[PDB]
């Protein structure tokens, strides 16, 4: 499947 | 003669009977909302959270919001109760601001008069802001009537 995101949460913790 | 009654029309409806607080979006993004709770509930109850409200890009919350993927599902929560004041509780994915100062997740928080929330940061672009207007009459109900002990 290829599809694009729902919610682009910014890569941190 | 109702010359009196005339003269309680001028007053007309008296705003703060169970409207807790409204949430006014100032970036011009989200339909003004009216959050409320009713006060024989919140003097009922003497423990936990009376009524909390979750708001975000959902049908189901409590609030509807626009349409930012910055933001989440139910971004974030308000929750009155502890003894009379606000609390804000932050639910997103990217995280709830505080005037630019961001709050920490799930948190409760005190709230604050005309205060602010932005969501949806990370991009100048992506961030939405919105204010909350609280009632001082809501207050006044509360402090007339103290709970158990009454004059």
């Amino acid at each position: 499947k290829k599809m694009t995101f729902q919610t682009p949460t910014d890569p941190l913790e | 003669a109702t010359q009196r009654f005339l003269i309680e029309k001028f007053s007309q409806e008296q705003i703060g009977e169970n409207i807790v607080c409204r949430v006014i979006c100032t970036t011009g993004q989200i339909p003004i909302r009216d959050l409320s709770a009713d006060i024989s509930q919140v003097l009922k109850e003497k423990r936990s959270i009376k009524k909390v409200w979750t708001f975000g890009r959902n049908p189901a919350c409590d609030y509807h919001l626009g349409n930012i993927s910055r933001l989440s599902n139910k971004h974030f929560q308000i929750l009155l109760g502890e003894d009379g004041n606000l609390l804000l509780n932050d639910i997103s994915t990217n995280g709830t601001w505080l005037n630019g100062q961001k709050v920490e997740k799930n948190s409760n928080q005190l709230l604050s008069q005309g205060d602010e929330i932005t969501v949806g940061v990370g991009v100048e672009s992506d961030i939405l802001s919105l204010v909350i207007f609280i009632n001082d009459k809501f207050k006044q109900c509360l402090e007339q009537n103290k709970v158990d002990r009454i004059r």
